[PDB]
């Protein structure tokens, strides 16, 4: 009966979850963690990553 | 030995590692510090900052 | 090169500063890690292929 309102709630949390999920994406880089990139590379290539 | 560079024998050693996806057994010379509870700290556990 | 030697390195603490101190290494090229950051990191699956 109350599907419409729950749908709005369902969309909002899912959008945030997707955005949160996007932090675990390498995006063509060596790692998805910035701290690892800083701890592992010199600034000329760390800047690229 | 009479040949010029580009044909002289070269010794190559390849050091291969893996990054953080397993328990680590080879570490750097950094000294271990004591553990503190319930405070905001910047920690380094086995290369994870 | 056809029968290259592979040595496993494990359960040790490595000082890379001495590698810098004495070095006739004309080529010293690293791909996935900085040469100067090696003393601050922990590793496993370490292999030397000679």
């Amino acid at each position: 009966a109350l599907g419409k309102l729950q749908d709005v709630v369902n969309h909002n949390a899912q959008a945030l979850n997707t955005l949160v999920k996007q932090l675990s994406s390498k995006f063509g880089a060596i790692s998805s963690v910035l701290n690892d990139i800083l701890s592992r590379l010199d600034p000329p290539e760390a800047e690229v990553q | 030995p009479t040949y010029g560079v580009g044909h002289q024998p070269y010794r190559v050693v390849v050091l291969s590692f893996e990054l953080l996806h397993a328990p680590a057994t080879v570490c750097g010379p950094k000294k271990s510090t004591n553990l503190v509870k319930n405070k905001c700290v910047n920690f380094n556990f086995n290369g994870l900052t | 090169v056809y029968a290259w030697n592979r040595k496993r390195i494990s359960n040790c603490v490595a000082d890379y500063s001495v590698l810098y101190n004495f070095a006739p290494f004309f080529a010293f090229k690293c791909y996935g890690v900085s040469p100067t950051k090696l003393n601050d990191l922990c590793f496993t699956n370490v292999y030397a292929d000679s």
